[PDB]
């Protein structure tokens, strides 16, 4: 089974700073061209909801606050514009094959 | 717009097997998969397995594929995850995500209220 | 009637050796593009006009000079030696665009060992967008923009022709495809290695089941349902259409690729295997036998393409709106996909496409290894070894561009520019030189000291004003008529004409280069020069 984890555990909330968030797919590839890899979203007593899909666009209802980066292995997150309204649990998830898994959770506080 | 209605909270038993279902509306039903995602309490998502409207095929995580089945129904388009021998850890909220269109392959924000068996 | 049991035998023997790739797969969308019925009847005129002599012509030249395909100007015209040369390159360009669709073949044939036939399939599998699984069978509404499940496999499997935006961005190459052409250029390399096969015990047991196999797939086209659309579009007249349209070079394009005249192959078939063994018959034979085997694929695609047209309720020409070679493994794949042992028919339908393929392959690169052996007799003849594995590597590396992930791109490219107007000249010029530089009288007097019996008088008027002032037509319709490709949701730019008519040219360059090179040599003033160069050489 594919596995993946998140180097990050706990990061700071910052009022317009950089948040970095970073899943490694090491034992993975492109497929077709297109990365297969997206972002959630997960409020305390929320269920995850989509944030980034393909990890290059943004998905539907999503604000232009988020931008993903990276493609084959290494994939990164941009939440440059962060304000105070999120404060969730980001995770990923690849779609290679029949591996779907999820990561370990990426929460946010300060 | 596409509402994805679910069931309400159940009770668990020591030896008893559920049945969540899941009622999704709005576009073409039988040409997107239905994932079931598990939600620990405090602890991160987890994937049980996905089934694709029309008996063509039902994936698993390998570790849920012995626990729980999904049988698809395409007439009343709901969906049904009959799970065995229920555990007391196996006490969590379970969801029901529809993939895309198919090149994507992503949620679309579709998702339920969450049935937390307790 | 009276000698079928003869009939029969000859049929089995040329369908052993005839029947190729060709007649199965670049006709029929060759049909299609210029319309149903409107191309049988040019079809079968260019045939009985300017196939059927050349072919026998070719053939008696193989079976009297008995040498190469470039050899046969060392004793009829010396100065005419770059046909030799011409045919090379020829060869060259097919077997770096014709094994694209061997490629195709074999990786269908390895996809297809699954239980779950992939074409019936579009849940997230590769790359799907606007899926409809079943056409009618769910009561579904076929709108615009929507791509079959087939479709959507042939365009997202085989070749990800979506990293490419055009011709004009070639990204990568494909490591499915490279390991599929490397397995196959090393199975074929290992069937050259000598080049002795004439009475074959593979060739007799795998040109059996091709027959039975083309039986129940045109039964299973007959007996679908909604199928009777494609056969009136099959055979109408459509006169409308025919007048100043453009379409007799097409049907001149497919008849010369089809039949074999034009490409080297007839002679080094010619040269041996065969002395004075029935001749006058077996081209005819050939050629009919030919002409029914495609006559069947055309009926079957056509078939196919009604059915599918009926399914997603709209024409039947537009149902492949400018699909090209991609009309084979479509038609073909829906067919087999709606059948009861669809896992074994796929699998016997994929390997005898591919044996189909590797004895046409094995008989166009015998037109250019034993060619060359007579000219260096000493050098290359006796090695047999450190040629055929040079020229499979030039192949090989001439073969990487069209693996290219807009691959398709470049198919249909080297399909309309490198075999169309080259062939043509090149036949022309050898015929109209054989005819007038060599002497007609002369090649009546050798068949028939060479057979026993004078041709009819409508073979001997042919080769001298019918063939060659055809051909020049052919020709000047070729050079009259701006071509207009144009793949799927993509338009071919203004440089792509010129790069054709590059490719189009080194082709055929050649011969101009041995004539100015010929009066060289030869010291002297022009007139001398050219008695000598037109009369033949003595051994
Ligand atoms: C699948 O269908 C959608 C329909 O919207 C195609 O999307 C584009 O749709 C807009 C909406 O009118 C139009 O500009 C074109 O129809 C499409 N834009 C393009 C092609 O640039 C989508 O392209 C279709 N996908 C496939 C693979 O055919
Ligand atoms: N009908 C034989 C096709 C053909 C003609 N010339 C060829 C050269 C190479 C090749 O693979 C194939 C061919
Ligand atoms: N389908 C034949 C394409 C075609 C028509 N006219 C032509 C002239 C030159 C050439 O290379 C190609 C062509
Ligand atoms: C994964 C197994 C692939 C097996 C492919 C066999 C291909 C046989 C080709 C025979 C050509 C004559
Ligand atoms: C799906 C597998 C595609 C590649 C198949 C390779 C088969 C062996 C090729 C060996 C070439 C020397
Ligand atoms: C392919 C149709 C023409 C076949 C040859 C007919 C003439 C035979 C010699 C009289
Ligand atoms: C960008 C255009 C590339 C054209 C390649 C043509 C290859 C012909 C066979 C060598
Ligand atoms: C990503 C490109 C993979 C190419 C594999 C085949 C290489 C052939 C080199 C001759
Ligand atoms: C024996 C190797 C020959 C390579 C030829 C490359 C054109
Ligand atoms: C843009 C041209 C790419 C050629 C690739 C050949 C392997
Ligand atoms: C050795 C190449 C000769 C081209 C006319
Ligand atoms: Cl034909």
């Amino acid at each position: 089974d594919i596995v993946l984890t998140q180097s990050p555990a706990s990061l700071a909330v910052s009022l317009g700073q950089r948040a970095t968030i970073s899943c490694r797919a090491s034992e993975s590839v492109d497929n077709y061209g297109i990365s297969f890899l997206n972002w959630f979203q997960q409020k305390p007593g929320q269920p995850p909801k989509l944030l980034i899909y393909a990890a290059s666009n943004q998905g539907s209802g999503v604000p232009a606050r988020f931008s993903g980066s990276g493609s084959g292995t290494y994939f990164s997150l941009n939440i440059h514009p962060m304000e105070e309204d999120d404060t969730a649990v980001y995770f990923c998830q690849q779609t290679k094959g029949v591996s779907w898994t999820f990561g370990g959770g990426t929460k946010v506080e300060i | 717009q596409v509402q994805l209605q679910q069931s309400g909270p159940e009770l668990v038993k020591l030896g008893a097997s559920v049945r969540i279902s899941c009622k999704a509306s709005g576009y073409r039903f039988s040409y997107s998969w239905m994932n079931w995602v598990k939600q620990r309490p405090g602890k991160g998502l987890e994937w049980i397995g996905r089934i694709y409207p029309g008996d063509g095929d039902t994936k698993y995580s390998g570790k849920f594929k012995g626990k729980a089945t999904l049988t698809a129904d395409k007439s009343s388009s709901t969906v049904y995850m009959q799970l065995s021998s229920l555990t007391s850890e196996d006490s969590a909220v379970y969801f029901c995500a529809r993939s895309a269109y198919g090149s994507e392959g992503f949620a679309m924000d579709y998702w339920g209220q969450g049935t937390s068996v307790t | 009637r009276e000698t079928w049991g003869k009939k029969v035998d000859f049929l089995l023997s040329v369908i052993g050796y005839a029947v190729d790739l060709g007649n199965v797969w670049r006709f029929p969308y060759i049909c299609y593009q210029n319309g149903g019925g409107a191309f049988l009847l040019p079809y079968t005129i260019m045939a009985i006009f300017g196939g059927i002599p050349l072919f026998y012509m070719e053939l008696a030249l193989g079976q009297y000079h008995r040498n190469g395909c470039i050899s046969i100007w060392r004793k009829i015209c010396p100065i005419f030696k770059g046909i030799g040369y011409a045919i090379c390159i020829i060869a060259f360009y097919i077997a770096s665009y014709y094994n694209t669709i061997m490629a195709w073949a074999l990786y269908y044939l390895i996809s297809s060992f699954t239980d779950q036939l992939p074409w019936t399939s579009c849940k997230n599998s590769w790359n799907t967008g606007n899926c409809t699984n079943y056409f009618s069978e769910d009561n579904i509404t076929w709108t615009l923009h929507s791509t079959s499940p087939a479709e959507e496999f042939y365009t997202r499997h085989v070749l990800q022709i979506h990293r490419s935006k055009g011709l004009q961005d070639l990204g990568g190459i494909s490591w499915q495809l490279a390991l599929c052409i490397m397995l196959i250029f090393t199975v074929i390399y290992f069937s050259i290695w000598k080049g002795v096969k004439t009475s074959g015990k593979v060739v007799w047991v795998t040109a059996t089941f091709p027959y039975i196999i083309l039986s129940v797939l045109l039964v299973r086209g007959a007996t679908l349902p909604g199928a009777w659309r494609g056969v009136l579009f099959y055979l109408k007249p459509n006169w409308q259409k025919l007048l100043e349209t453009g379409v007799w070079i097409d049907a001149a394009a497919q008849i010369f690729f089809s039949l074999g005249p034009g490409f080297g192959v007839l002679l080094a078939f010619a040269s041996y295997n065969k002395f004075n063994n029935n001749c006058y018959q077996d081209a005819l034979v050939t050629s009919v036998v030919n002409c029914m085997t495609s006559f069947v694929s055309g009926f079957v695609i056509f078939t196919v393409l009604g059915y599918m047209a009926e399914m997603r309720n709209e024409d039947v020409s537009e149902v492949a709106k400018d699909a090209g070679p991609s009309l084979l493994f479509i038609t073909y794949a829906e067919a087999i996909a709606n059948m009861p042992a669809s896992t074994f028919f796929a699998i016997i339908f994929f390997l005898m496409l591919i044996t189909l393929g590797l004895d046409s392959t094995f008989a166009g690169l015998e037109g250019v290894i034993t060619a060359v052996l007579d000219e260096f007799p000493h050098v290359w003849a006796k090695r047999r070894e450190r040629f055929v594995l040079a020229v499979v590597i030039t192949c090989f590396f001439g073969s990487l561009v069209t693996l290219t992930f807009g691959g398709a791109y470049v198919v249909k490219l080297l399909e309309e520019y490198a075999t169309g107007p080259a062939v043509l000249t090149v036949a022309l010029i050898e015929a109209v030189a054989v005819s007038w530089f060599y002497g007609i009288t002369q090649f009546c007097r050798d068949v028939k000291e060479m057979l026993g019996f004078s041709p009819g008088w409508f073979w001997r008027i042919c080769w001298v004003a019918i063939s060659p002032l055809f051909l020049l037509f052919i020709i000047c319709s070729f050079l009259m008529s701006p071509p207009q490709l144009r793949l799927f949701q993509y338009n071919y730019p203004y440089w792509s004409i010129i790069l054709g008519y590059c490719i189009g040219t080194s082709s055929f360059i050649c011969i101009p280069t041995y004539i100015a090179y010929r009066l060289i040599i030869t010291p002297g003033t022009f007139k001398e020069r050219i008695i000598k160069s037109i009369t033949p050489e003595t051994p």
